[PDB]
């Protein structure tokens, strides 16, 4: 409720007169750091291509992952692409497809 | 008060490329810097505030860093939606000031233009003027030289060019050159020619008509 | 959802006055504020003013001090930029944005903007001339000549013909009047069959032309 040095804590925004720290609305908005924003930030919705991994809280935006069938790597900024269903002609599977990676193959 | 100098003015890049835009304040502005994105015909959008914090709905491939004088916007892997002009802002003092912009355009293979020439219509001649228009269609890169010749006499100071933004499908440019003459000066000459020079052409292409 | 809508733009004489409005929805202007920022045609962004309606506090760019006044009506959730003693160099798209932060001038939810033109030149509608095809792909167009101010709008076949279409940015001729061409490429086999009509609109002069382009 009390700002310190004109910044409010994570999960809160500052009031218009700079004297109150107001809680973000859980499941609707968030702030992750000590800020002087007059508004909390809008939570990202995992619409169609992506399913929700973790919900939005006041201090944390929601985290998405691609649905089963598609994958994206660890810190990969790339868009989400389809997993192969089988290895090419003359190779074997040594790893299954997840949200995290493609199927892994190897020769003979 | 405080100049923000962006660099580069413009860059070309491919989907996937790592891109780095730098802004330099003429003074210490600590971390009181934002970055904005603007596409043609549209209003700016906030990406980043207080040097490194992402605004809502901004993907994680966007990264801001810096403090004091030197600031940086990074795009780790360029996406089709990321070709736009980017602007730095300082808000350390009033008034807040902007850099002049970094336009991020898309790199593709060389493509030669298709060239067309268009005489004045009779409707226009009736009004006492003549516009001859030369179209260069769907070329890359943007660099193109258009010369006008009227009976082999090089024309200077009586034409104007306009260039299209990079096409959304094929990423090419097009340009028009328009040569304006009075109907009297138009009707004193026979051959009207537009000569085009561009990397994709092995030799300059000329289009012409006889009045 | 938050939305800001600018209104009040238009063409005025030097020395003249214009009042811009910015209607806010989805948040209280009284609990934040509004910024005005302008972009001259082809240029970057120049901040002009801000207002904090809670305490009436305002600030202005040096370019604009003494001539522009920013105000707000919290009951109508609207801000206004009263622009007086206008100069040619005030010509720009004016955007309003919401005051996102207490101290910093961070701006989000910018509106589409409103064009303000300051000139002693009169409104002038364009003449539209055919760029006729056939000097296989064929090129044809419309030359939209000698108008003021911006903008002009161009479509083909009432918006049904969008593929192959290029309507170029306007260029200011040395006369002070704009011109532009809109062009399209089509199969040259269609020139005897499909009719092509450029639909030109110049709202500033109430000009509406539909011109058939024939070989």
């Amino acid at each position: 409720s009390s700002p310190s040095e004109g910044l409010c804590p994570p999960g809160h925004h500052i009031s218009e007169d700079g004297r109150d720290c107001i809680s973000c609305k859980y499941g609707q908005d968030y702030s992750t750091h000590w800020n002087d924003l007059l508004f909390c930030l809008r939570c990202t919705r995992c619409d169609s291509g992506e399913v929700e991994l973790s919900p939005c809280t006041t201090t944390r935006n929601t985290v998405c992952q691609c649905e089963e069938g598609t994958f994206r790597e660890e810190d990969s900024p790339e868009m989400c692409r389809k997993c192969r269903t089988g290895c090419p002609r003359g190779m074997v599977k040594v790893g299954d497809c997840t949200p995290w990676s493609d199927i892994e193959c190897v020769h003979k | 008060d405080i100049q923000m100098t962006q660099s580069p003015s413009s860059l070309s890049a491919s989907v996937g490329d790592r891109v780095t835009i730098t802004c330099r304040a003429s003074q210490d502005v600590s971390t009181a810097v934002a970055w904005y994105q603007q596409k043609p015909g549209k209003a700016p959008k906030l990406l980043i505030y207080s040097a490194s914090f992402l605004y809502s709905g901004v993907p994680s491939r966007f990264s801001g860093s810096g403090s004091g004088t030197d600031f940086t916007l990074t795009i780790s892997s360029l996406q089709p939606e990321d070709f736009a002009t980017y602007y730095c802002q300082q808000s350390y003092t009033t008034p807040p000031t902007f850099g002049q912009g970094t336009k991020v355009e898309i790199k593709r293979t060389v493509a030669a233009p298709s060239v067309f020439i268009f005489p004045p219509s009779d409707e226009q001649l009736k009004s006492g003027t003549a516009s001859v228009v030369c179209l260069l269609n769907n070329f890359y890169p943007r660099e193109a030289k258009v010369q006008w010749k009227v009976d082999n006499a090089l024309q200077s100071g009586n034409s104007q060019e306009s260039v299209t933004e990079q096409d959304s499908k094929d990423s090419t440019y097009s340009l028009s050159s328009t040569l304006t003459l009075s109907k009297a000066d138009y009707e004193k000459h026979k051959v009207y020619a537009c000569e085009v020079t561009h990397q994709g052409l092995s030799s300059p292409v000329t289009k012409s008509f006889n009045r | 959802e938050v939305q800001l809508v600018e209104s009040g733009g238009g063409l005025v004489q030097p020395g003249g006055s214009l009042r811009l409005s910015c209607a806010a929805s989805g948040f209280s202007i009284g609990k934040s504020g509004i910024h005005w920022v302008r972009q001259a045609p082809g240029k970057g962004l120049e901040w002009v003013a801000v207002i904090y309606p809670h305490d009436g506090n305002t600030a202005y760019a040096d370019s604009v001090k003494g001539r522009f006044t920013i105000s707000a009506d919290t009951s109508k959730n609207t801000a206004y930029l009263q622009m007086n003693s206008l100069r040619a160099e005030d010509t720009a798209v004016y955007y309003c944005a919401r005051r996102l932060a207490l101290v910093r001038m961070w701006m989000d939810y910018w509106g589409q903007g409103t064009l303000v033109t300051v000139s002693s030149a009169s409104t002038k509608g364009p003449s539209v001339f055919p760029l006729a095809p056939s000097s296989g792909t064929a090129a044809l167009g419309c030359l939209v000549k000698d108008y003021f101010p911006e903008p002009v709008t161009v479509s083909w076949n009432s918006g049904a013909l969008t593929s192959g279409v290029h309507t170029f940015p306007a260029v200011l001729q040395s006369s002070g009047l704009y011109s532009l061409s809109s062009v399209v490429t089509v199969p040259s086999s269609s020139l005897g069959t499909q009719t092509y009509i450029c639909n030109v609109n110049h709202k500033p002069s109430n000009t509406k032309v539909d011109k058939k382009v024939e070989p």
